[PDB]
DNA sequence: GGAGGCCAAGATCTCAATTTCGTACAAGAAATC
DNA sequence: CCCTTCGGGAGGTGCATCCCGGTCTCGCTTGGCCTCC
RNA sequence: UUAUCGGCGAGACCGGGAUGCACCUCCCGAAGGGUCU
């Protein structure tokens, strides 16, 4: 029952991004920021906690192992209830507050709910924001624009039938008068978004609902194209990210981790190294990450922690030093006490 | 400090020097060629002594280590007390007394400490002397390298201008690119032998950077030579080391306090010296009760943006305007303290040639040619961050003026390497604090550094008793009275204790608008 | 069902370019910067993604082949899904229900969809960005300057009949006359613009319409040229590439890959290897590589990848290596059951 | 859509300012040893899921002269993740006495 | 329908020079560099093409042949818009439709615009 | 048969919505390791 | 010892998405009922 | 400081798609020469 601090660095292979609904605004795509608008981005310890809550659901799956066809045991409730700790059933056992060892017996039969928690029941994991290491690291990826495949190069023209070209002259003209209409409602809504500033309530309320109506107008514009919903050809936003090769430092606890517990994250941690993957954009192979920590344990009552050994993560293998790791990882694959199905 | 005194053979250079213009007085050359005294003394007690004591050939070359150095510092090795500039107590720092000698029998007083750790900053440096090492591998030299070497000498007074230590982003790119290029040369160097060497210096260089603290580009004190500056962590506890290496130190100054109170004002050097609770013998404030008077004008929250984009160091025009009209309001002689050359130049620019005849402190001009001058002509004396405190005395121990216009408050600029790197240093010592963290605790140490020289500024205007100031903080950033919660609030500590109450009930130039509101 | 990870470099043959909306300003054409303004360029992972994609576009076309016009199947939309993943008839919802387990058969049938998402189906490709191994790696190319034809070569003269070389002398005068306009006016515009430094916030907006004012004056000026639109001789500001010979690191990955996606990838590999140009600037032979890449597979849960094979592009030929790519390349050539007519 | 909470920004420095009234060495060895079991978990508030409120914290312990008005620094109690450095020998000696006098009777 | 790549080398029979206007700095003309100053020279593949491009205009102009006075049939806008690539009167435009699919047979008619674009 | 513990029931209600931005320099002395 | 050249002309346009889905609680006593001492 | 004391907490991957590209010759003019076993 030791609490175990992860401290590392995740160095980024290819660019790290995340979009969360706070941060991002009509402004733009920004990253979650450290507490203001020019404020370091960090990437959220949310995200990186479910990636790698995933990655040991997927770790528990493939020990429970997987039948004739490739199913698991696990129903759809179970899955819900190791990756997200949501009860669909309501089955759950909620704890009353108050009840002495609250979950000790899910807890020792449920090693991944133990570590990630549930409602009502405290996750042992703590995953932490990872902060960039230095000024800058972070800038706007992506951008670039979609653009028409016909229009780059005429040889894809070959491979269409004539009623097919002029589909495509159809879709064109029809996306050009939109673009024309659309674009003088903008300019019309622009102009009210400058008129915003003259916030009277009253005033703003008005402008507010004028603006929605001139939304509305958009949207109709854009229901009555026939060939074309959306603009083919449009700039695509680009995404705030961090950059590649990024330092971002970061801190994870397991408070009071057992032995099976702990060798659970780390075959989660291992399971991830697969594909370290963290964020989105994954078209851009955004997400990419070689991340070294060292595991240090802290026996209450001791003025310093002791280094049980490292966990580094990188293109060409996990490295893992320290023989208290390869022992938990150990006791955790040779324990079959754990019921994770639902009692 | 030296090197400012007889020299022995620079005063058998000066019989030649004299006799071609001074050649009336070759007598008293002579007087002055036998007796070896120190020339600052020289001077000022006998009568004047203006014939030949123009300093330039008087003083030390370059390479005049003439044992003379020895001579001087044995003589004033007896004393009951030694005026003197700092040098010694730093330039003996690692020499191991061989310049100084007994330590336990000498006390210390570090007068004007304020400046002493200010400067400190800039002493934590070693200058890495292209030019030296240029000089230093002169038979093992790769000469096809010289011109990486010779570009790399360009970049760094680029960057570092005229400044001995200066933190742009260039700065630091220039650092690891200009030691990436010389590790360049570094397989360029001929014999094996001096190849290793020039490696590990470099290597030695390399760690003593990325390893911990604060790289740079500088340009040397002394001969304006280029140099490729970084910390000597080392040298930060070895003044703590050799300052409590003296039997009782004390470090003494007039403006060594952030605020009145010294169990929060005086953490600033006991982090910077590393000292700890150990030498913290005394932390006492000694204030006049009665000293001078001081009336405040301070540019209230409505009084135009100094810099309207402080990238580039545009001067808002509105602001320009009106602190050039409020100057011209002035009515008597005043000293207007500005924190930049270039703010001179802009006031004195748009400074219509109003009567009082003004006075500009050009960049590099030294402070004792213009003050002398203005002495006997008085009016506006625009000087900057060049005054270096001292005082504007007038010629028979008297205040030659009445108004002390400070036009912005002299804050220092966003040191973005200072951070990133004092961070890399936290990093690599192991102590988790993000750059952002280490971002607040530069901009706090600057802060209180501007809280320091501002207190030296308004120092300037009281030196008599009899003294009668009327201080103009021109800054709108100067707190209101009234705004108590206002964001450079620790800048109010500028203004005395004692003077508080004239600050409290001080007039506004362009103050914010106050109401009746009922609700009181 | 594997993850591959294409780890590699990519060697420009010929100055590489890209002109990223966001990345370029009022300077030039400009290469994104990997962060900050001074950051180290980066190539865009879209522009691989796209050209890859098209590639792959481009070989399932030639897979179900041509009819004897010449002629694809696929209607404009299919092509516009395979290619760009832009559904014309607007038929694809983000979150029905109904399609949560049909991704699995569509990804069956679609290899291309699987591998290159659309809206709403996550693809399993990730493309990452090319970044530079070395620095001072970039420069400005393409710097030139139109030149009137008649003048640089006499012996065109002759071929024009009086009332052309009439036509040039008037062109030339509208030329002269046009670039005294606006260069006076444009010289007022600079330094207007260089008394908008120094400028009162409010003042700000006034002098942005005056700039605006003096563009539509050059405008005006311009639409009143009755021989040419725009002057013929012109210095063409250079564009910012990635110089000839750039080591450029490329991360790629295939999430889950079946033998038949990573086959179709490397189809598309192959046939982008017919024309390795990436980017632009197809004038100027921009845009040529010559990419080597390391494909390494992880089973989860194992500590270290294993190295299936090479997959080398060069402009001698496209060199396979391993038999595992073999494998997957033979498997995705023989497997008939891939329907890309239906979503 | 998980709503925000508000939280202090990593490396936040926060002024704290704590105190024990009149102290029998035993109550601040009690204290201190407290601070130490502390920094092994170093957690303030929620939102644990997210590993918040990991804090390390350098304490400067001042005590007041007898009878002056004036602080003299007796120790610091610096809790970092490298470990706690309790420095000044009196708070070393307040936590032996608060190990020592073991006539402590917790229960009633 | 085939994509050719000519891959080869220029020999200098005599000294190569081109003054790119950005690269030429006013200290000294300065042959384009392969980025950075001290990178290895490159000669522009713009003066390449345009050497080519009005290399092909002749050639044009010679197989359309000339008339008895030695006039080519063309005139002033469609020599510039064959070689320089630049319309007289305007009428080019990007991303317009209508011209779609009028580009196979706009190149199957004037191969060099079709080359050169 | 008495003493612990778990769980359901009990009357309606009292209230309010920010809208990011720090800081922009000078030189004291020098037998430097 | 000479002496470092003038200039010319700096773009035209496109297009800026769709959509989810926003929680439990609980701050008190009390007896009815269900199991244990 | 009109009293003494009370951690608010526990769970959640926001992700999914797009080539920004399409055209330009920067050229035109020149002797660096004379001077000494």
């Amino acid at each position: 029952m030791r609490t175990l601090n992860f401290n590392g660095k995740i160095s980024t292979l290819e660019p790290l991004t995340v979009t969360v609904k706070n941060a991002v605004s009509t402004s733009g795509h920004r990253l979650p920021r450290n507490g203001g608008f020019n404020a370091a981005p960090y990437f959220p310890g949310t995200s990186i906690r479910g990636t790698l809550r995933h990655a040991a659901h997927k770790v528990i799956v493939d020990r429970v192992g997987l039948n004739a066809d490739g199913k698991s045991p696990f129903d759809l409730a179970e899955h819900f209830m190791l990756a997200q700790g949501v009860d669909i059933n309501g089955e759950a056992e909620t704890f009353a507050p108050g009840e002495i060892n609250a979950g000790a017996e899910l807890r020792s039969k449920n090693p991944l709910i133990s570590l990630f928690g549930r409602w009502g029941l405290s996750g042992k994991v703590g995953i932490g924001n990872a902060i960039p290491d230095g000024d800058n690291q972070w800038g706007m990826f992506g951008g670039g624009a979609r653009s028409i495949m016909f229009q780059r190069d005429e040889s894809l023209m070959e491979f269409l039938e004539t009623d097919q070209v002029d589909r495509l002259e159809r879709l064109l003209e029809e996306q050009a008068e939109a673009s024309v209409d659309i674009s003088q409602i903008k300019t019309e809504q622009d102009a009210l978004k400058k008129a915003m500033k003259s916030a009277d309530k009253d005033t703003k309320a008005e402008l507010q609902i004028k603006v929605r109506e001139l939304d509305e107008k958009i949207q109709a514009r854009k229901d009555q194209k026939q060939e074309s919903r959306e603009s083919i050809r449009r700039p695509i936003d680009p995404y705030e990210a961090f950059i590649t090769g990024a330092e971002l430092s970061h801190r994870m606890s397991i408070k009071n981790a057992t032995d099976e517990e702990a060798g659970l994250f780390i075959s989660a941690l291992i399971r991830f190294a697969a594909e370290p993957r963290f964020g989105g954009h994954a078209n851009h192979n955004c997400g990419l990450v070689e991340a070294h920590w060292t595991v240090t344990t802290w026996k209450p009552g001791e003025l310093v922690p002791v280094t049980l050994g490292e966990i580094v993560i990188t293109p060409n293998g996990v490295e893992i030093t320290g023989d208290e790791l390869f022992a938990m990882v150990k006791a955790f694959n040779e324990n079959q006490s754990f019921d994770f199905t639902a009692r | 400090g030296k090197a400012n005194y007889v020299s022995l053979e620079k005063v058998r250079g000066l019989l030649l020097m004299d006799e071609f213009t001074d050649l009336d007085t070759v007598k008293v050359l002579e007087k002055l060629a036998n007796w070896s005294k120190p020339l600052v003394e020289f001077e000022e007690e006998y009568g004047e002594l203006p014939a030949q004591i123009t300093p330039e050939m008087v003083t030390y070359s370059i390479w005049d280590d003439i044992q003379d150095i020895d001579d001087i510092r044995l003589n004033a090795l007896s004393a009951n007390f030694i005026v003197t500039t700092h040098a010694m107590v730093m330039v003996d720092c690692m020499c191991n007394h061989r310049i100084l000698g007994d330590k336990e029998n000498m006390y210390l007083i570090i007068d004007e400490a304020d400046i002493f750790v200010d400067m400190l900053e800039v002493w934590k440096q070693r200058r890495f002397n292209l030019r030296e090492l240029t000089s230093a591998f002169n038979e093992h030299i790769p000469r096809n390298g010289v011109h990486v070497i010779d570009q790399l000498m360009n970049d760094v007074t680029s960057i570092a201008g005229d400044l001995h230590f200066c933190s742009t982003p260039a700065a630091v790119a220039l650092f690891d690119n200009s030691f990436n290029a010389l590790s360049k040369v570094g397989r360029e160097i001929k014999n094996e032998a001096a190849r290793k060497a020039f490696f590990d210096c470099i290597y030695s260089w390399e760690m003593l950077g990325l390893s911990g603290g604060q790289k740079g580009v500088g340009v040397s004190n002394k001969r304006r030579e280029p140099a490729l500056i970084a910390v000597n962590p080392f040298i930060g506890m070895n003044v703590g080391r050799y300052c409590t290496q003296w039997r009782s130190a004390l470090l003494t100054s007039a403006t060594l306090s952030i605020t009145s109170t010294p169990e929060t004002g005086m953490e600033w050097l006991c982090k910077a010296l590393g000292l700890t609770s150990d030498t913290i013998s005394i932390r006492k404030i000694f204030s006049p009760d009665v000293y001078g008077s001081m009336k405040l004008t301070i540019a209230g929250a409505d009084f135009p943006k100094v810099f309207n984009d402080p990238k580039e160091q545009i001067f808002s025009g509105q602001w320009l305007k009106a602190v050039v009209e409020q100057l011209s309001c002035i009515q008597g002689p005043a000293l207007v303290l500005t924190a930049s050359h270039y703010e001179t130049r802009m006031i004195a620019n748009q400074l219509g040639e109003v009567s009082q005849p003004v006075y500009i402190q050009k960049a590099g001009q030294a402070l004792s040619e213009i003050i002398k001058q203005y002495q006997e002509k008085p009016g506006i004396l625009i000087s900057a961050g060049a005054s270096v405190g001292v005082s504007p005395r007038g010629e028979n121990g008297e205040q030659i003026f009445q108004d002390l216009i400070i036009t912005r408050i002299p804050f220092l600029p966003p040191d973005r390497m200072k951070a990133e790197s004092l961070y890399g240093y936290l990093k690599e010592r192991g102590y988790s604090r993000t750059f952002e963290a280490v971002n607040r605790n530069i901009y706090l140490e600057n802060l209180r550094k501007v809280i320091r020289k501002a207190k030296q500024s308004v120092g300037r205007g009281i030196r008599s008793e009899n003294d009668t100031v009327r201080i103009i903080i021109l800054d709108p950033r100067f707190p209101e009275p009234t705004d108590l919660s206002s964001k450079h609030r620790s800048l109010e500590h500028i203004i005395p204790v004692r003077f508080r109450r004239e600050y409290r009930s001080c007039e506004i130039l362009s103050p914010a608008y106050f109401e009746e509101d009922i609700q009181c």
